[PDB]
């Protein structure tokens, strides 16, 4: 009974800690595509001023 | 170096050497073509953009009003002295107020 | 680029080569015919939404 106070304690701080991963895993989600989105149109911005077909 | 002027001269021939097979009254209509392509392509983009500020926002407001949630608990808690609940109810809100700060960031910025 | 600019070449001479197989008489008709059912898918799809709103 001195043991399971320690894994009653230690069952509840990590369920605190699951608690804040899914809170930060929603921000990261959003961030993770917000970069991939601004990738892909700095890449055709490149694309065009490479063709340059204004300067032909 | 002497072999980036040989390297030069060798590559402005050949530029020249395409320059002249442009025929001006193809090249110049294909040329338009291009560059209105190109405009279909980089509106696609730009929205998919706009979608993800119009995004941002919603959830946002989700954390600000969710953090109020474990607020009003944790006096609720106080009030029938279990201080223990208090603290747990504490540790939630810190976690929603540190990534509604994020998302004020990202927002302004996109 | 240098392959942009024999690309550009290439594919100008070839979007010419169909342009002098145009027909006047012939395409000048079916593009009325195109753009006449054009206006009959759009129609359906913007009343299609009209729908929704009602809703």
């Amino acid at each position: 009974r001195t043991m399971s106070e320690n894994l009653r304690r230690n069952l509840a701080a990590l369920e605190a800690k699951i608690s804040e991963a899914k809170t930060k895993k929603n921000m990261l989600q959003a961030r993770a595509k917000a970069a991939k989105a601004n990738a892909e149109l700095q890449q055709t911005l490149a694309a065009a001023a490479a063709a340059a077909a204004a300067a032909a | 170096g002497l072999f980036d002027r040989l390297g030069r001269v060798v590559r402005a021939n050949l530029n020249d050497l395409v320059s002249k097979a442009e025929d001006p009254e193809k090249v110049l209509e294909q040329a338009v073509i291009d560059m209105q392509e190109d405009l279909v392509q980089l509106r696609q983009a730009v929205a998919r953009t706009i979608a993800e500020e119009k995004r941002t926002e919603q959830r946002l407001n989700q954390d600000t009003q969710e953090a109020k949630k474990w607020e009003d608990r944790a006096k609720l808690a106080l009030t029938n002295g279990e201080e223990n609940l208090a603290r747990e109810a504490l540790a939630r809100k810190k976690s929603l107020t540190d990534t509604a700060a994020a998302y004020q960031t990202q927002l302004a910025q996109q």
